[PDB]
Order: structure tokens, then C-alpha cells, then sequence
């Protein structure tokens, strides 16, 4: 998989240039990539400033890229039209970084066949082998679910897969672009003697008893507990559920027996912020009342005062009970700081209490909303499988709503689509460079270890459609008459995305759907400021 | 020994400026294909005419396009054709006279081999008469002549075709495009004789992946682009790819002989009335050469 | 915990000198050490040949080590009288790497006490505790686990413990010195760039699909199956029992449905042997009849033969019935090669199958001999644990045998005897220099992740005892008389070894015993060449 | 400048020389403790009166060794004490040299030593054993407890206790003391035996270095375990001024100001000076007047005198 050669390694932070040719999307695209490096390996991207090679992206003839540092120059990489795909980018990357194909391997043959008699005339040298005489596989065995795997239709002449992997199993598996494989990292990592990321900080899901290193203080009447189960609720944690009940932990604040206003606290151990952004994310369970209360502080430690600047970040009221729920906090910690987790019993008769696990603390930006779909695995397949998210405003006040249709036996679509809101009569129409970011959360409790599935739109101010108006244009004007869940009207405009966001198989896959529920995590940001 | 073909050096400034002038009367010979660049000169000899040998890459420009040296830049190295150009070409300077009687080139493609190994999600080109190439290419056309209000182009040849994998089939053509018959409702048509001469080419490409569109209100089939550019004794001749096994055999043989015997022939030049003869010479060999001339590739 | 400083990293292979004054266990224990930073790290150890600065290992008082690369030029480690124990060289060889104590992290006063008044006078920088700026936790938690925290009784003046863990669970568990803990190797990794090992070549439970890249060819009649259960037997796989069930795979063979004669190959993925001796390990379950057999070879690849040059190295007869047995085979591969397993129906009526599970692959020397003892937790603590071992033969001739003592409320006891046995009339007596290593197997899936507890004794020709006798004579001149399990008597000579082997809580601990089964590896061998 | 004393070198042949045999005679002055060795020379001044007056006020910068004083050892066999037991400080001395008669001799010294601060020590050598009290009554156990061991393999000797020389501590697992003392002489055969050349009294005849480690570890079988690890070895032997022990230096202060070893050696307060009646020169009864002058101050080196260091840790 990985080119042999020293000279074929790029420095840990890669040189860069964003030119001009790349669409709006691309260049936004690209960036939400670097972050998954970020986040996952110790590979770096900065802004080209006069280093002899760097990697140069640029819309091409398609998406490709030379494999490993060919200490050219300017080397280039290509992010034409229909590449502005997130894990087309992640794949593109792992070329220049040093790897060929997931089939190239010198082993391949004995996991897929080839069956070069349905590839297109003259197309072989698209399914080359390497030998382990310049192809090194370091020592990872073979990995169908590799982002660098073709599908099993590459190059196909007619409707016959050209690789046909010899387990029936993962036919279909193959080809995958959602992220990196755990492989992916593995062969990655070894690679350039990754041991640490830029953006991850912290994950814990209380699997042990030392529970992160995370410490209580003297917690006031009452303190947190590590538990598997809680009788009124959960009968698990979030970690296993269907899996295993007992192996696995999380911990308990027992609102049920305590006064009204007694308060708990957690505080994690002592963590370094290199970046001054964070996302602190984790699912809750409430089994006592709606009046208690999970109050989130930083606990940040200046030089003047060696005790910590305590400060309230976020106070979580009413959650509901019954049901595991996703939180994301935003920080903006620039010191040495701590989290501090505070349940609260309000005034209300309670009969369980709060409990907390898979926690998770990167050097991240938190969506700007999330989509919680409740019994989800009747939706698929279905005819009325049609999901209407909840009306958003971006943070330009653009009214917004995501469409999910789930009809079709094997893919499933998302569509952005912009809707009448209160700014509209201030707003600036069409609407112009706002990328639209739809993730669909694979619910893993590591965040190293999730391979959320994203996909990206750019409102073009000048995309007409066959009436001659403008596609991103007031939705007053260009708009469908739609219902709110209220049975209120409103104009809902076009909507956009791909009828292929995700195989129903691959949905059905690694932890997107648990506890019968799914998350849409959506960003809509301004990136008009990418061109001049 | 006779020797009367003195080698030259490479980098010299006469001979660097001989050999344009010589890529330019090739170019100029070619009626089909894309014209070529120097890269460097392999050898060169000096006979009172001069018989030398070029490096050359081809240039995304077609020879009828008769654009500048400096408006061509060269084919990317996914798509590249290089090879050797032998010509001879007697320059008399106090005359102010110019002249290549003879010229002939071997070309060949990159291996496609080795730029898989070099870059896997590259495009590679195919073969010109691929149905699909051909497909996309009056794909390509029937968008540039539905934007067109009164003039319409007929599809002449594919020039160029090329394949790749953006997320199902990829097609990267370049053809001649002619202008069709005139079918107006005037019976004289101006006495319009726009024969089948070619008037320009195009660049066109078709997409046919499962991804990015418009909601089910109209989601598009195929994505397709155009873009159309419009003009105003010996050969070139095309090897195979040299991808066998992984130096003995000539990479690009080329045969350039005036004349067999090796004393010589005379070229009756009366074009620069005048009684003006030129010597001649059979082709010059290796081991003859001046270590001064290797060429610095460009 | 780290030391601060791009100046205190040693290179990777570490120059090392093992100086004329230490005792012949310690040189012996030491080597045995430099291969668990081998096998877990990408530390090496090559010895001294002009490298500026580098190691020297002597017998001083007692065991210290500076903390990092001093770039002094000889720096001294001392590994002195009673400090030749595998876990305590590889403690002063984390501080030659750049490690503090655990206990002496900037965060330790959250999770341990110090009870100052309990420490002997004028030890209190012992208790050395470094600020953020001179040492760098690398963002792991507070390890109590850990192979450098000292224990609660480090410079105690009287009864009492001086390090009182916060959490009342953990005050036994600071101070191990078994093996380094999972966080004292994410640590070292992390601060030397560690993406990989110089012994590690494969682990293997079966937990995935891709069932770690192991083909089985066009199997012959029969397959290995991925099964969770077998009804016969196992009702589980072996890298999870009593946790969970379905959650652990393995590999079967179901003889009980073929013909006699029918054979069924698995055979594993391309490994690169980078030493030229292995050892191959698993655990066997039979479920049919004593017939069954599962054969071993390894298939070679020569340049001259690309196919592969198979060639039966183990043959693997009469496994016992209805329990998982671990098994050991010697390997000594140079080329590239594959581990081929076959399993062969015998004639008998079988009505299970063969059944393999946690396979582990290292460039490790085999044990010499292992002793299995069954029914276990009943022993411990029991005035009536007094296990013997079954008699073995040394490499040499010599007789020996194993004694558990497991009598004591709180500690466990491990004694080598020599015994009388066939080649006695042709020893040299008394026994000179033989090292006998026993280890108590921590059963854990991944042999990177086990903490097995090892303990040497070399055997001094020259010690007498109280009447002026060798210790290490001929058990027929200064040997007791004792029975063997079919009642014939032999002599055995005296026992050493250690009175705290392991404590019972710890032997509870982690996986030494799993399935009610223990495992002592023994290694008997010559290290007279030592010395000089 | 009117200073009779010149400034000299620190590197000059005759001033590595002249140190030494300086240091020699306050090594023979001290009757407690450990000898000295000179490291380096930190300032040098020599008064070169006529008929060969050379009062030589050298300032100089010293290491314990691990020789006693009533050793009497050389210097080549004496080598420095470990990182984590050193003592070390200054030791300024006047020190008087005939060439032309064949005289040496040694007025006045006063030495400054501190022990190397255990908070160093231990940032360095987390498991490094750290020196105790002389007065520890663990470090007494160790001592009398190694003393019986080399007394039950004496077959005819008995040797008693004096005192406690150096005492140490460290964990191997378990407490581990390394004691140094003095041994004298029993009272010759308790009471049997005519007993003659009785006059080995309250004198110390050598001295001991032993060990103790009570570790839960490595033992025989239960046929006959041991309590304690004891190790004993057995080392026997065959003018104005002192040396100030100090405590340690910087184990409170995060670390220049304080005088790292301030020395006071002035023979005369006057600026004048004195003469010092030196009547057992040679055969000379009557001229025997040696100038002296009050102790040389700071600021006056000749640069080329801070010491190149014979002992360096790294
Ligand atoms: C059925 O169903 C349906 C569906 O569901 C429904 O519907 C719904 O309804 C409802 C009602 O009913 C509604 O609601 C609403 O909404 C709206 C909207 O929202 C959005 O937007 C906004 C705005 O935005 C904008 O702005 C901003 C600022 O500037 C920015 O940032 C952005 O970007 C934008 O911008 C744009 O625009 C503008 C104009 O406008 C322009 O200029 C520019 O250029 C651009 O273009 C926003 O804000 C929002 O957000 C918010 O909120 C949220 C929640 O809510 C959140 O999330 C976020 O965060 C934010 O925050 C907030 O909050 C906080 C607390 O919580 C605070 O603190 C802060 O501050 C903020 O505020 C979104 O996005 C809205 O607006 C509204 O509200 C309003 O109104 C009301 C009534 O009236 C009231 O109450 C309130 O208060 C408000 O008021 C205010 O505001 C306004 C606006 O802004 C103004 O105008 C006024 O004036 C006022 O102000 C005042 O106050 C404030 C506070 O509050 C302050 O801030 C201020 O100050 C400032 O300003 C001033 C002015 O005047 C000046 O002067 C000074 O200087 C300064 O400082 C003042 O003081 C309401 O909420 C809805 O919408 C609907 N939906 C849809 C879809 O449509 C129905 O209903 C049913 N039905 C049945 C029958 O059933
Ligand atoms: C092992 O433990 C012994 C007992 O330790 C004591 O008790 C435990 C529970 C803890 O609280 C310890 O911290 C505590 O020390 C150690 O022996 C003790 O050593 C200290 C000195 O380190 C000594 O302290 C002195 O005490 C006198 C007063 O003592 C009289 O009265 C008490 C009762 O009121 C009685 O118990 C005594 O026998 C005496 O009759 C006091 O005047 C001294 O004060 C001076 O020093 C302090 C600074 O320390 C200063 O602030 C003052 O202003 C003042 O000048 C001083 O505090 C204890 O008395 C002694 N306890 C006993 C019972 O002996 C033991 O230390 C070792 O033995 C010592 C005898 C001594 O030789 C030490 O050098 C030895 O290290 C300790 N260590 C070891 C290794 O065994
Ligand atoms: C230019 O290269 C050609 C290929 O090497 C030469 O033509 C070849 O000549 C052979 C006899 O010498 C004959 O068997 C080959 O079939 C023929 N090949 C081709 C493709 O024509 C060529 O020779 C002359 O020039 C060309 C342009 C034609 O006019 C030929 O008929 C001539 O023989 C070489 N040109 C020169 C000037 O040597
Ligand atoms: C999708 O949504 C509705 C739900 O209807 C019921 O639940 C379904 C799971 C299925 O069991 C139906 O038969 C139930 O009626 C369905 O819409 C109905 O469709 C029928 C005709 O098929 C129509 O007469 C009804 O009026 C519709 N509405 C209701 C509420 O009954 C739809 O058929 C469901 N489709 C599937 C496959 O789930
Ligand atoms: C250790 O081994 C034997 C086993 O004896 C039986 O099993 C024990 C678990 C316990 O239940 C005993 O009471 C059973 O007798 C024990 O040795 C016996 O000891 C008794 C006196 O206590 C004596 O009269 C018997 O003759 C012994 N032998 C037998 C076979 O009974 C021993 O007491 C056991 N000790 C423990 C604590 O397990
Ligand atoms: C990015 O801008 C390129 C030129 O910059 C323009 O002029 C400067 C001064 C500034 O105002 C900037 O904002 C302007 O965009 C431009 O070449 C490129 O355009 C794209 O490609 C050309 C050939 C056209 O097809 C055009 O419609 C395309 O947008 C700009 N890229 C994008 C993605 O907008
Ligand atoms: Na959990
Ligand atoms: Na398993
Ligand atoms: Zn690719
Ligand atoms: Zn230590």
C-alpha cells in the first residue's frame, strides 16, 4: 500500500496553495478535510510561504494526485468538478502522503479477483499490483473498508462488478468515502511516527475505574457514581447497549435522594489547549424531573492566581426523560484549564437522577445545529420515508430546512433547501457562498473512531432554474408552499444536495443509528471570503 | 576521411536558433495532429546546411490552429508525446534564404504503466475510435450548438481522447468541428463553398457519476462541458507505447538519408536562374558527435 | 511524569555496557528486560561500540538511574544487590529514558495523599513532586497502575502507608512491578515517535470479519468457520468468557459432519521476520474425539519458488477434551513467510471440532516448559495450596520441579527445586549457573498488552547451607524425599525463590487466571557464558 | 598597585604544585572526618619576600574523598565520593615555602564544605540513595548489625564501635542503610589469658563500610529464610585553623549574592601587616620574621584564575 523510499515522505506540516481554478465548494471542502488530518493524524497543512515542494490544488481534468513527495516544486493536486467530496479530499491526500490503492497491495489477489474481461478496453493499468519490492503493506493485514479501496464497479463496461471480493460478505463494503479506516490511520500514523494530533484533547467513557483521571473535589451533600445501571433509568450505558449491559460504565448523580438545590460535581484532570477553539461534546440521561439541571464551568488556570478562574459556560435545563441525549458546548479556552460538570436537583419530586457518558473534547467547531431523527430503522426502505428536519436560521439569518428521503431500495438523499424566515426582507438575494455542511454521525464512542458521513452545497447567487429564476433566490418569490409541524404555511425553496448520500447497508453500518436514533450535524457558513 | 559535417555543440547560440526555425517549418508541413515543442537538441552537425537531430514533447495547440510557440504549453505528463525529430535545414546568411528540403519524426506516447504508478487517479488517454470518446464528443457538441442562435458545427474527427474514474465514467475528447451545410430558407445561401475544411476544435468532457445535483424538480443526467476554439518531403510517424520489460534498442529510430552513396548529391535550390546547387550527404551516425552536445532539457 | 527537554532523548537504539560487577541473575534478568521494550516499544539496546554517550549497567547500591540523557558520556545505572528483577530494570531504564515517578506528576495531590508524618526522617524529596513546566504528563491520565509509582509503604516509619491513594480501591494497586502498565508504554511511545517494535508480528481474536487477513486456499472438503458457540463445545471464544458471549469469535472446525482423512487449512497473511526465531502461540479447544489433529506449517517464500515452500513444523496430537489449551510452537524463520493451520479428522466419532482462538506471533524465545494448573481459585489462601509441579528437564539434564505456595492471607510464593533425575551420574555438581525464569501468565488476548509476573534464580555453585553442604548438589546427597503423582519417591533438593511472587490481589487481578486455569512458563538455562 | 602579594595563575606549574602540598598538610591536621582533593584553584597570590619569603594566600575550591583522615592514604588511591553523597566547598589557606632551605609549611587554613542538596539529587536520581544524621538510630542499627557480621567471621578479634562516619538511606524494596564507622579495639580477651601488650585503647583501629536492605524478596526455601541483607568490609589503618561544616545550599531557594562558601582566614586585621616568629627554620636560631598581610579580597584575579576543573560531575 505505502510507496518505499524516504525520499518520498513529506514534512509533518505540508505546504499548500488553494489557487483560484477550485470551485467555491472545493476550497471549502478542502479545509473541512485538513481537519479531519488535524483531528486524526499528525499531519499539518499550512499556507504555502516559499518551501522548496508543496502540494498545489486546482480544478482539473477530476481528482487525482502523484503518489508521495516527488520533490518537483511545485507539486499538483487536482479537485476539478465532482471531488468536492470530503473523503474524495482525505483520499486525494493519502496519494501525495505515500499510498497507492487498498487493491494494489501485492497480497490483493488473495482477498478480491479481478475480472478484467468487464473493465473497459484498455483500463488494466488502472488495477496495477505492486511488489513488496517497492509497496510496503507495514504489517496491516487487508482492508476492504479502506478509503482507498475502489467499489466494485471501477471501470466497469456494463452492469457487472469488476471486483469481486472473494467473501460474498464485503461485496459492497468496498469503496467506501465516508473517512479514514481504521487501517487507513494505522498505515498512516506508522508511516510518520504519528503519537499525537493537533485537535484531539480527550475521550472518556468511564470503561474504567480510574474514570480519565477525573476527580470530584469535596462534592457538596452528594457526588457522582460509576454504575452500569440505574433502576428508574438507564438500563445500560451509552457506550454498549445491545452489545453488553454490566461491561460497561457511566457515571450517576442520584438527584432521587437528595434536597432541593443540592448540587454534584465532576471535574476532569488538568488539559492543554493548543488551538483556542473546542468542542466538548457528550450524551446525557434523564431519569429524574425536568427541574434538575447540568450546569457546564471552565476551570481555567491563570499564572496570578494559581486556584483557577471558575466560569459558568453553558447551563442545560429541561432535558428530556427517558432517552439518551447528544450535547455540544463551544469553548474558547486559550489556558490550562478543566471541565467541570455540575448536576443540580431542582424542585421537583424525582425518582432517578442524571447520568453522563462518551464524553468526548476536541480542538474542533461545533455544529452550528444537530438533527435528532427518533426510530429511524422503520424510515428505511420505506415509501414514507420522507424526514423534514426543523426549521434553522444560519448564522446570517437564513431560514433553512434538511429533506432526508429514505424511498429508494438502496440509496439515501439529503437535500438542503432555504425557506421563508424573519430576516428575509433584510437578507441579501439571491443568497450568495453559503456551504451548507450535513454530517450524518457515525455514533462511535471515540471521536478518533467515527467515520461520520459529509456532504457539502454551495448557494451559487447565479444558479437559474429552467423558468429563468434563480435557484438560491428569495423563497417568497421562487418558493413551493410547505407545513410546519404546527400546520403553519411557509414557501420552502429548491433543494440540493445528492441522491446518494449514504447506502442503506452502510447506514445500517458502524453506529450511525443507535438507540434507534440518528443525528444530523449541520454547518452553514459564509465562505464567500475564499476567492478575491 | 572526408568529413565534411563538423559537429556542433548544443547550447550553441546559432544552433538553438536554427533548430526553431526548423520545429517551425515542421509544424508548418503538418496538415493533422498537435504541433511540437524543443525540449533540447541531441546533435547537431555543420556541413558548407545542417544535419541535425531534436528532442521535442508535443503542445495542446493542432497543427491548422497555427498558433505561436509561446500560446502552447505542453501536454501534462498523464497525456504526454514525446520523441526525435531528424531535419536537415541549409540557412544562407549572406542571401537571406531559409530552407528544409527534408524532415521525419518518430513519436510516442507515454506508458500508461508508469503513470498509474506515478498517479493512479489520473486520466489516461484511449483509443481515438472509442465509441464512448465519439459519444462524448457529439455530447459535447450538441451543448455548444444548442447555445448557438444561427451558425451549427458537424463533428469532423476525434484529435485527442482520454478516460478516467471521478465517480463513474469520465470522458476527456478534443475534435474538429466543421461548418455544417447551410439549411436556411434561402435557396443561393450566399454561394457558401465552406467545404469539409475544419474551422476550429473543441475540449469537451461528459460526467457520469451518482453525486452532486438539483433536487428531484429536474436532476440532470450526465454532466457535460464544451469549449470551442476557433482558427483564422516527409513525416511524423507514431510508435507504440514503450512499456516493455522495465540502453540497446534506438527509443525513437529515425531514418533521414538524402542519398545513400557517401560521397554525396547535389540539390538544384533555384528558388533562392542562378545555377544554385547544394551539397548533400548521408545521415550522420553516433560516436562522430561532440561531447558538447547532450542538450540541456528544457 | 517526562522530563522537559529535546536534550534527554536517547537515540532510539540505546549503547549499553553490562560492567564485570554485576551478579549473574542480573546480567541475565536484564537481557530478559531489554526484550519487553523489544516486544512493547521501539527502544533497542545494542552494546557499546565508541558511541559518545551511552548506558552502563553495575552493580552499585542498590537500583538508580539518572532521569534521561544526561550527555554525560558513560552514565551509570545501577542494578545492585536485589534489584535483578525484569519490572524493576525496566523501572531505572524508564528514568534513563526521561521518566520521573508517577507519584510525582503536577496533578498527583488529586488522586494520591502524602502522609508526611509517616516518612522516615529527612526522606521527603523522595516525594519530589515537578511543576508543568519541567515535566509533561503527555496528556494521559493519573495511572495508579503504573511500573514507576512507588508503593504505600515507599520510606514508611512504622506500620502505616505514606502514600494514601484518594480512592480507597486503589491504595494496594500503586507500586506493581510485574510489567510496564498500558499507560507507562502510551507515554514512552509517545515521547520516542514509536509506530513500531522490533518482536511484534501478529495478534489475532478473530473479533473482526477480515479475521486478521487469514485466507483458507480452495479448503479441501472443509472450512474454518468465524463461530461465537459451538453446541458441543466451547459455549464461548477465549478472548471473552465470562463478560460477554456472542461479542467473542474464533475459528472452527467441524469434524463431527466430514469423513476420516478430511482436512481443513486457514492459513495467515504475508509476515516479515526481521530476527530468525518466533514464537507461535494459541489456544486449542477440542470438542470432538482425541483422533482430531491440527497440524502446523509454514509456508516460505524463496525467490527461486514464488509458491512458497510448505513444510510441517508442528504435528499437534490428542488434545485434551472440553477445555481451551494453550499451546507453544518454536519457529526459526528467515524469508517471508505464512503460518498454515490444519486441522485432520481422525478416526473416531467425533461430535464437535477443533476450535482456535487468541493467536499471538512474536520474535520471542518459546518457554522451555509450561505448567498448567487447573481449578485455581480454590488454592489461594487455603492452607492446602501447596502445589508441585510436574518434574522437567533443563536444556542440560537437570531435574527440576516448581513450587505455589498460596498458604498466606495475602502473598504467593514461587520456589525452584532441583530433583533427581536420569542424567545426574553425568552433571557437574554442584549446579553451576543455571538461571531458571518462572512466569505467571497474565492470559490477556494481546501479548502486546499482557503483564506477566517474572522471577529469576541462578544457581550458585558455591552456596553452602547451615551443615556445609552445596545448596546446588546432587539432590541424592543433600535431598529430602519426595513422591511423584504415581506414588514412587525421588529426592528433591532445596527450594529458592521468592516468598511475594505475586500478592493474592493481584494474582486476582488483570487475566493470570482465566477459565479457572493458571499457566507458570518455565525457562531453565546456562548463563555461565555471562561473566566474561 | 602597593600589594606586596602578586597576582599569579591558576594553570601555572608552581601554583598546581604548592596547592597540593597544601592540601596534603590540612588533610594531616583534621583527626575527624574525610580528606579533601583539590579540583581547581580559584585565586592565587604570592608575596615574593627576599631569602625566599614566599607567603602564598591561595583561595581553593575542594571535593570529599572516600578516605578517612586517620587513613593516611595517598591521593592516587583516594577517589571522589558519588554525585548523590558529595561534599564540596572552598578551602582558603596561607601557606609559607623556603626553595632555597628545603621548607614547607602551613600557618593558617579554614575550610567551608556543604553536602550537595538532596532535592538536586533526587531531581536527577529519583532512586539514588540520599545521606541521613550520623546520630540516626536506624544508621546505629545498620552499624552494629554489619559489625556483628565481620565479627562472627573474626576468629580471635573483637572490635567495638566508635562512632558513626557516613550514614545513607535509599528503598531497594524495603529499608537499605549504608553506614560508615569506626572500629577500636575490644578489651583484649575479657577476662582469660595472661593478656600481655593490653595498650589498645580508645583509639581507632580502622574503619567499616556496611549495609542492611530488609527486602520481602529472593531468599531460600522455608528450610531457613533471612530477616536482613547485611554486607560488611573492614579497612583498617597502618596548624591553626578548622573546617566548617555547613548545611545544604539551595534546597529551600529555587536559585549571585551569598558567599557559596564564605571563608574567614585573616592573620592580622591591620593593613600593615605582622611577622610570624617561624624560629624552627631550619638551623637558623636568630631571622626567622615572616611577613604576613590580611586576607586578599575579591576583584583582584588575574582572569586567567577562575580554575580549570580536574573534577567535573558530567
Ligand atoms: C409554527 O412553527 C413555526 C416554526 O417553528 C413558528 O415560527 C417561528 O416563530 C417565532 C416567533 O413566534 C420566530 O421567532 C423569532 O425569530 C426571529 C429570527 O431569529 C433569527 O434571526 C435573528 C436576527 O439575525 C440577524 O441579526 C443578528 C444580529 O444583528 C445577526 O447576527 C444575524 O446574522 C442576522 O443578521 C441579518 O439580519 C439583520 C436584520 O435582521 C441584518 O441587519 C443583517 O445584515 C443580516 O442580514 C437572530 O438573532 C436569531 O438568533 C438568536 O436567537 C436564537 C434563539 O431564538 C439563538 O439560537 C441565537 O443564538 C440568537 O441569540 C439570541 O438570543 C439570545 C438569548 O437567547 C440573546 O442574548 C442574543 O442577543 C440573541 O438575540 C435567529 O437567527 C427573532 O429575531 C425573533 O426575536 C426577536 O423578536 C421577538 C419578538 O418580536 C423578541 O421577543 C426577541 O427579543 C427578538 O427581538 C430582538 O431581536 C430582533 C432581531 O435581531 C431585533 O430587531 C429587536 O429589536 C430585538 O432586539 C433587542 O433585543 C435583543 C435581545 O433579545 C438585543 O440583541 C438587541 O440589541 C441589538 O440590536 C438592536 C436593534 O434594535 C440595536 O439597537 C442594539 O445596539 C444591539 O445591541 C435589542 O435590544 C424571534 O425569536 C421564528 O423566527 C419563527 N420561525 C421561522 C422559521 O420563521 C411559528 O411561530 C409557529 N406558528 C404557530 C401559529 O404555531
Ligand atoms: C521515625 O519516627 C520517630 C517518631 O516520629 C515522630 O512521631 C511520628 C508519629 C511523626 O509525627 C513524626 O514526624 C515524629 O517525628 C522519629 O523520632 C522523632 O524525631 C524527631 C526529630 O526528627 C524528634 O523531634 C524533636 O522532639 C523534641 C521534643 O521531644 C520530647 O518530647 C516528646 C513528647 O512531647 C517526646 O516524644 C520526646 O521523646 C522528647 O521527650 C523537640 O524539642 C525537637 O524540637 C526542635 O526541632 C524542631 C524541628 O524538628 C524545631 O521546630 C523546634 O523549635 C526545636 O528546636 C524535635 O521536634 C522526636 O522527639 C523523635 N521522637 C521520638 C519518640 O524519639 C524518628 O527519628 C529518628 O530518631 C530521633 C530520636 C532522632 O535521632 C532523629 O534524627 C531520627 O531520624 C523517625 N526517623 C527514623 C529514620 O527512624
Ligand atoms: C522517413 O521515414 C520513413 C520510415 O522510416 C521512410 O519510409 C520508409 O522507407 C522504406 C524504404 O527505405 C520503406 O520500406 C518503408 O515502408 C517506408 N515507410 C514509410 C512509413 O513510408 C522515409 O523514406 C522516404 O520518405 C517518405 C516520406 C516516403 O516518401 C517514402 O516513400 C520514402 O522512401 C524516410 N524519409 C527519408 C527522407 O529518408
Ligand atoms: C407509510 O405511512 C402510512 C402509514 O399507514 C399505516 O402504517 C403502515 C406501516 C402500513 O401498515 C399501512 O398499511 C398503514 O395504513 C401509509 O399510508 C396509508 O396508505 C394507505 C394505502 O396503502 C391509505 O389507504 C391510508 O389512508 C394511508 N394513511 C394511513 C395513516 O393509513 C403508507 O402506506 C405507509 N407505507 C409503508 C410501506 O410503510
Ligand atoms: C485442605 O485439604 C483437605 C481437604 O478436606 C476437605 O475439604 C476442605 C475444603 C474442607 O471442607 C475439609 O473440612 C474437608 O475435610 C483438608 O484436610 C482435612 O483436614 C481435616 C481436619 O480439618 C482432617 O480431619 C482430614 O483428615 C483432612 N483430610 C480430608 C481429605 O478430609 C484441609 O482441612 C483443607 N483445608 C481447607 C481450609 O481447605
Ligand atoms: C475567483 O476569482 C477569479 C478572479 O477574481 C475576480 O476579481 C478579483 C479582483 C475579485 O473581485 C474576485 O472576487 C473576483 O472573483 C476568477 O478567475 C474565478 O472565477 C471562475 O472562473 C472564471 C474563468 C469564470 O468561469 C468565473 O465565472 C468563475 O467563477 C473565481 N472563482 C470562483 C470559484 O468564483
Ligand atoms: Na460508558
Ligand atoms: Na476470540
Ligand atoms: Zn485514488
Ligand atoms: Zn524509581
Amino acid at each position: 500500500n505505502s510507496i518505499i523510499g524516504e525520499k518520498y515522505r513529506w514534512p509533518h506540516t505540508i505546504p499548500y496553495v488553494l489557487e483560484d481554478s477550485l470551485e467555491m465548494n472545493a476550497k471549502g471542502v478542502i479545509l473541512n478535510a485538513f481537519e479531519r488530518y488535524r483531528l486524526k493524524t499528525c499531519i499539518d497543512f499550512k499556507p504555502w510561504a516559499g518551501e522548496t515542494n508543496y502540494i498545489s490544488v486546482f480544478k482539473g481534468s477530476g481528482c487525482w494526485s502523484s503518489v508521495g513527495n516527488r520533490r518537483v516544486g511545485k507539486q499538483e493536486l487536482s479537485i476539478g468538478a465532482n471531488c468536492d467530496r470530503i473523503a474524495t479530499v482525505q483520499h486525494e491526500f493519502l496519494h501525495a502522503l505515500g499510498f497507492w490503492h487498498e487493491q494494489s497491495r501485492s497480497d490483493r489477489d488473495d482477498y478480491v479477483r479481478i475480472m478484467w474481461d468487464r473493465i473497459l478496453s484498455g483500463r488494466e493499468h488502472n488495477f496495477n499490483t505492486y511488489s513488496d519490492d517497492i509497496s510496503d503493506s507495514l504489517n496491516v493485514p487487508y482492508d476492504y473498508t479502506s478509503v482507498m479501496h475502489y467499489s466494485k464497479t471501477a471501470f466497469q463496461n456494463g452492469t457487472e462488478p469488476t471486483i469481486v471480493t472473494r467473501i460474498s460478505d464485503f461485496e459492497d463494503v468496498i469503496g467506501q468515502r465516508m473517512d479514514f479506516s481504521d487501517s487507513d490511520l494505522l498505515k498512516l500514523n506508522q508511516l510518520y511516527n504519528c503519537s499525537s494530533s493537533l485537535s484531539f484533547m480527550d475521550s472518556c467513557s468511564f470503561e474504567l475505574e480510574n474514570v480519565c483521571g477525573m476527580i470530584q473535589s469535596s462534592g457538596d451533600n452528594a457526588d457522582w457514581q460509576r454504575v452500569s445501571q440505574v433502576p428508574r433509568g438507564p438500563e445500560s450505558d451509552h457506550s454498549n447497549m445491545g452489545q453488553c449491559q454490566g461491561s460497561g460504565f457511566f457515571m450517576h448523580f442520584d438527584s432521587s435522594s437528595v434536597n432541593v438545590g443540592a448540587t454534584a460535581v465532576l471535574e476532569s484532570r488538568t488539559l492543554y489547549p493548543k488551538r483556542g477553539f473546542q468542542c466538548l461534546q457528550f450524551y446525557l440521561y434523564n431519569s429524574g424531573s425536568e427541574s434538575d439541571q447540568l450546569n457546564i464551568y471552565i476551570r481555567e488556570y491563570s499564572a496570578d492566581n494559581v486556584d483557577g478562574n471558575l466560569t459558568l459556560v453553558e447551563e442545560i435545563k429541561e432535558i428530556p426523560t427517558g432517552s439518551w441525549q447528544l450535547y455540544h458546548v463551544t469553548l474558547k479556552v486559550t489556558k490550562k484549564f478543566r471541565v467541570v460538570f455540575e448536576g443540580r436537583k431542582g424542585s421537583g419530586a424525582s425518582l432517578g437522577g442524571l447520568s453522563i457518558d462518551d464524553i468526548n473534547l476536541s480542538e474542533t467547531r461545533c455544529p452550528h445545529h444537530i438533527w435528532h431523527i427518533r426510530n429511524f430503522t422503520q424510515f428505511i426502505g420505506s415509501p414514507n420515508g420522507t424526514l423534514y428536519s426543523p426549521p434553522f436560521y444560519s448564522s446570517k439569518g437564513y431560514a433553512f430546512q434538511i429533506y432526508l428521503n429514505l424511498a429508494h431500495v438502496t440509496n439515501a438523499g439529503i437535500y438542503f433547501h432555504l425557506i421563508s424566515g424573519a430576516n428575509d426582507d433584510q437578507l441579501q438575494w439571491p443568497c450568495p457562498w453559503q456551504q451548507a455542511t450535513m454530517t450524518l454521525l457515525d455514533q462511535n464512542p471515540d471521536i478518533r473512531q467515527r467515520m461520520s458521513n459529509q456532504r457539502s452545497i454551495t448557494t451559487d447567487p447565479f444558479m437559474t432554474t429552467d423558468n429563468g429564476n434563480y435557484f438560491w433566490d428569495r423563497p417568497s418569490k421562487v418558493g413551493t408552499v410547505a407545513l410546519f409541524s404546527n400546520g403553519t404555511q411557509f414557501r420552502r425553496g429548491g433543494g440540493y444536495g445528492t441522491s446518494a448520500f449514504i447506502t442503506h447497508e452502510r447506514l445500517k453500518s458502524r453506529d450511525f443509528i443507535k438507540g434507534d436514533d440518528v443525528y444530523i450535524l449541520l454547518t452553514v457558513e459564509d465562505i464567500s471570503h475564499l476567492n478575491s | 576521411p572526408l568529413s565534411p559535417l563538423h559537429p556542433l555543440g548544443c547550447n550553441d547560440s546559432e544552433v538553438l536558433a536554427v533548430a526553431g526555425f526548423a520545429l517551425q517549418n515542421i509544424n508548418r508541413d503538418q496538415k493533422d495532429g498537435y504541433m511540437l515543442s524543443l525540449n533540447r537538441v541531441h546533435d547537431v552537425r555543420e556541413h558548407y546546411l545542417f544535419y541535425l537531430t531534436l528532442d521535442v514533447l508535443e503542445t495542446d495547440c493542432h497543427v491548422l490552429s497555427r498558433k505561436a510557440q509561446k500560446d502552447c504549453k505542453p501536454r501534462m505528463f498523464y497525456e504526454s508525446v514525446y520523441g526525435q525529430c531528424k531535419a536537415m535545414f541549409h540557412i544562407n546568411k549572406p542571401r537571406r534564404v531559409l530552407y528544409l528540403p527534408a524532415y521525419n519524426c518518430t513519436l510516442r506516447p507515454v506508458s500508461k504503466r508508469k503513470t498509474h504508478t506515478t498517479c493512479p487517479d489520473c486520466p489516461s488517454p484511449i483509443d481515438l475510435s472509442n465509441p464512448s470518446a465519439l459519444e462524448a464528443a457529439t455530447e459535447s457538441l450538441a451543448k455548444f450548438n444548442s447555445k448557438s442562435p444561427s451558425k451549427k458545427y458537424e463533428l469532423v474527427k476525434v484529435t485527442k481522447a482520454m478516460n478516467q474514474w471521478v465517480s463513474g465514467p469520465a470522458y476527456y475528447v478534443e475534435y474538429l468541428i466543421k461548418e455544417a451545410p447551410c439549411t436556411k430558407s434561402q435557396a443561393s445561401c450566399s454561394l457558401q463553398h465552406s467545404d469539409s475544411e475544419p474551422v476550429g476544435i473543441c475540449q469537451g468532457s461528459t460526467v457520469q457519476s451518482s453525486l452532486r445535483h438539483v433536487p428531484l424538480i429536474q436532476p440532470v443526467e450526465k454532466s457535460v462541458t464544451v469549449t470551442c476554439e476557433f482558427f483564422e518531403r516527409g513525416s511524423i510517424q507514431h510508435l507504440p507505447e514503450l512499456d516493455d520489460e522495465k540502453s540497446p534498442e534506438e527509443a525513437f529510430p529515425v531514418q533521414l538519408d538524402l542519398t545513400t552513396n557517401p560521397q554525396g548529391d547535389t540539390l538544384d535550390v533555384s528558388f533562392l536562374p542562378g545555377d544554385k546547387k547544394l551539397v548533400v550527404l548521408p545521415f550522420p551516425g553516433k560516436e562522430q558527435r561532440s561531447a558538447e552536445c547532450p542538450g540541456p532539457e528544457k
